[PDB]
């Protein structure tokens, strides 16, 4: 029967029309657009300045937008991965070099990033977020994260991948934040002077496997069979970000890649363990009613989109 | 008969038993008389309750929310120590059944089926089942399966202990009222009692009426009830395995809060409602047969709006993401069902929520010696020997063949037999 | 009868998806010269 | 068994990044 | 030619057993040759 079925779902695999107005009647729903929550995140009770999803693009007015300019003690104490207090030395749209170290500072949006001429600072393209000021956010404009889905097919003892809805089901490997408990893909900010390459492995062998330093020595195949997993990645998608810590004036962008198992030897060998900004880290279900943290969900839809699997 | 005037109450050290009078150890359990009321008063609610048709008196203890449920574990110890002596049969696994509070008929092949695997779990591993109780739905039933079991067998009868909420039971005032302890009291279900409908389910063999000073209000033993399981399982050495039938929304979030402690549940499918939702999620999520792959979210929604009817959107989504969250580690999860495993084989589902439980790996293999499961134990220790676990099958070897001896199961016998264990460097449990 | 509130997200996801797959003219006893009917059809295919 | 096999392998038969620097 | 393991290792019962009944049936059977190592640890002490 399992053939039966599995003959039957591989021969199903300006001319359209949405007539869903016709039973709900008016529609107008428009919730793709990202609100972020009114208490920010570690802010000790700091509230921003609430706005209705229908006034955060740009093109709109909106007269009455008061938004409050916050910026966290972290942040304002100057480490090494914060920008200057004045950004009117900054460059952005291009690659800028702040102590001889390389910097993105390229948006994904196709507008591109506006500059205020009365204080300097950048303005969010994506819309309004009712808060001025970087936040807990260390660089002015755009913060370039890189989020690392390591994927598996999810399979059954037997052997045989499991399948549902015609397409075969994916597993991902997902970690418990430290800071709201919220289930997450691995990933961390882009570092001054490095690329997506080095960021993307070494914030998922620190945060996803630990080793930082929270885990014993790895084996000298083991970090072959690592190095084989990662030297095959497919950038999926490069997108914003509704992380709760965006302002207008410092958002995160990320970069999404992929690394896939098909034969799910590689993956086989990982001893997950959760390190450093990571509480707990496990092999999760891929569907579409997964609730993770920021737009993740998003990411996993670009994973599955790219690999035909189910979502 | 003649009151009880001392009790055996074993030591913090976990060697001895001594003996002390009544009146000093019951003192340490406490009763709201109001729900204003927070520091209490000494219990005087405790004793024994004679149910019409019923031979033996089941032992009844009213206690605070905020008291010890070690106290608790010490009281149902004191009991069982005294009906029985000090060398009564330990309990190797606590059953915990939860599931709906409302009455429910179901098919009686699976009735069959769930009777059968539970009478037999209970029997060969002297199990304590923990219940709500009453005499409404899953505990009324478990105290059916249970009052077959104390006809059929002798001596010892594996108890039957009921956590309820006191302000919701009939006959509390009668109960309270006199002087402890109450040897024989009847208890009278049929009593028109003005301000509660709930009775206790007569079947069961110990009750413990959790107060906080409220009436009629419900869910409030439930942390009391989970904190007495694992304090149970922590000084037995012994698993806790969490059984699911049928159950509304909160036996969704009941079953949530077992899963993320590591206790393994065992999902009764085809008994409809919460248990049908967990069993499909898990089905969706691991399951590999051909008739599970056409299961999706859309339709598991469609199911838990259909079966427990939210008032709000957000109210279906959170029972779902709460629905799915149960059942992300496939190892804590095990679903009984009458079409795909069979109507003998709920026990062996008993059997592997243990094995998928946190505990030694001779404790594992004694508890697949008393399910009779030769298999299951070769496996293991097939499993053992293959993963660089050696140390603890040589560890183990002696204990497992000596609990083998005292068992009755000579095919056990031969197996570690086999495994290079000396026949004459056999070991006493205790000290001579 | 009036619709639960599942089913009609039910609904409207099988019509939110639909392909016009023809624009013809129509061999409907009522046509004269100089009235006429022309029909846009469109499929709603339920794929599971 | 082997059928089932072949039919699972049927099936899985610029943004390309090398990661094994880190 | 029984060729192997130096040191010494334990089997499980089953192969050892099927070992043992195959190794003895050729052996009587054919009026065989064994060649070991001849030491009293591993496989030599296995074949003796
Ligand atoms: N541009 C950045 N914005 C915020 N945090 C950053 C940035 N670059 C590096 N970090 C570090 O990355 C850590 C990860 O964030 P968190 O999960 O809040 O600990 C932060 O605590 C910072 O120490
Ligand atoms: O730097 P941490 O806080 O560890 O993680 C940053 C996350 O913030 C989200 O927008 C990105 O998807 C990225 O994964
Ligand atoms: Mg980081
Ligand atoms: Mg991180």
């Amino acid at each position: 029967i399992s053939f039966r079925f599995s003959l039957d779902q591989q021969a199903t695999k300006i001319n359209r029309l949405n007539s869903a107005v016709a039973v709900h009647g008016h529609t107008a729903e428009a919730a793709e657009w990202y609100v972020p929550p009114e208490e920010y995140p570690k802010s000790g009770g700091v509230k921003r300045y609430l706005i209705d999803a229908s006034m955060v693009p740009l093109s709109i007015m909106c007269p009455s937008y008061d938004p409050v300019e916050y910026t966290h003690p972290s942040v304002a104490a100057q480490p090494v991965w914060a920008d200057p207090a004045d950004p009117r030395k900054i460059k952005f749209n291009v690659k800028d070099e702040v102590n001889g170290k390389v910097v993105d500072r390229t948006s994904c949006h196709p507008s591109g990033i506006s500059i205020d001429s009365n204080t300097g600072r950048p303005i969010n393209p994506w819309g309004r977020t009712g808060m001025t000021g970087r936040g807990l956010l260390g660089k002015w404009g755009v913060n370039q994260a890189a989020d690392t889905v390591v994927t598996r097919w999810k399979r059954s003892p037997d052997g045989s991948i499991l399948e549902r809805d015609g397409k075969k089901v994916l597993e991902f490997v997902a970690i418990q934040r430290q800071d709201n408990k919220m289930w997450a893909i691995p990933g961390g900010f882009v570092d001054n002077g490095e690329d997506v390459a080095l960021t993307s492995g070494r914030e998922f062998m620190e945060e996803a496997l630990g080793m930082g330093t929270s885990a014993d020595l790895m084996s000298a195949e083991s970090k072959d069979s690592l190095a084989a997993l990662f030297s095959s990645g497919t950038i999926v998608a490069r997108i914003y970000c509704e992380d709760p810590r965006n302002t207008d004036n410092a958002w995160v962008e990320t970069t999404c890649v992929n690394f896939h198992d098909e034969s799910g030897r590689h993956a086989a060998r990982l001893k997950l363990q959760g390190g450093d900004d990571a509480e707990h880290a496990r092999w999760m279900m891929v569907h579409g009613g997964l609730n993770l943290f920021a737009s993740h969900r998003t990411l996993l839809q670009h994973v599955t989109s790219a690999l035909n699997a189910y979502f | 008969s003649v009151a009880a005037k001392t009790l055996l109450i074993e030591n913090e050290d976990g060697k001895g038993s001594t003996r002390m009078e009544v009146q000093d150890f019951m003192k340490r359990f406490h009763m709201h008389a109001s729900e204003d009321d927070k520091t209490g008063s000494p219990s005087t609610a405790w004793g024994t309750l004679r149910f019409p048709t019923k031979e033996a008196t089941a032992p009844y203890l009213r206690l605070s929310v905020n008291d010890d449920p070690e106290d608790a574990l010490l009281f149902v110890k004191a009991m069982l120590a005294q009906k029985y002596g000090e060398t009564y049969d330990r309990p190797s696994l606590i059953l915990s059944v939860t599931g709906g509070a409302r009455n429910f008929t179901l098919p009686p092949r699976l009735e069959t089926a769930i009777a059968k695997g539970l009478r037999l779990a209970a029997q060969r591993t002297n199990a304590w089942v923990v219940t709500g109780g009453t005499n409404t739905g899953v505990m009324k039933l478990t105290g059916q399966i249970m009052e077959a079991l104390s006809k059929t067998q002798s001596h010892f009868i594996p108890p039957t202990i009921g956590i309820a909420t006191y302000g919701v039971i009939i006959g509390g005032d009668d109960m309270t009222r006199g002087e402890p302890p109450k040897i024989g009291l009847e208890y009278e279900m049929h009593k028109k009692d003005p301000p509660k409908t709930t009775p206790l389910d007569d079947n069961h063999n110990l009750f413990l009426l959790v107060d906080d000073g409220s009436t009629n209000k419900f869910g409030k033993e439930i942390k009391f009830r989970a904190a007495f399981e694992n304090a149970a399982g922590q000084a037995f050495a012994a698993p806790v395995v969490t059984i699911v039938v049928q159950g509304g929304p909160g036996t969704l979030g009941t079953a949530l809060q077992a899963v993320r402690q590591g206790t393994p549940i065992v999902v009764v499918d085809g008994s409809g409602l919460a248990a049908d939702v967990l069993a499909y999620a898990y089905n969706f999520m691991h399951n590999p047969l051909t008739r599970f792959k056409s299961y999706t979210i859309d339709d598991l929604r469609q199911k838990v709006a259909q079966t427990f009817n939210p008032k709000s959107s957000q109210q279906l989504t959170n029972l779902l993401d709460s629905a799915l969250e149960c059942v992300q580690d496939p190892n804590l999860v095990v679903v009984y069902s009458l079409q795909e495993s069979g109507i003998d084989e709920f026990d062996d589902c008993i059997l592997k929520a243990i094995f998928s439980s946190q505990g030694k790996l001779g404790n594992k293999l004694k508890q697949a010696m008393y399910f009779d499961q030769l298999d299951v134990a070769k496996r293991a220790l097939s499993e053992a020997s293959k993963n660089g676990q050696h140390n603890e099958i040589a560890a183990c070897i002696n204990d497992n063949l000596m609990a083998a001896m005292m068992h009755n199961k000579p095919h056990f016998v031969e197996l570690y037999l086999g495994f290079d264990a000396k026949i004459y460097e056999l070991k006493p449990s205790e000290e001579v």
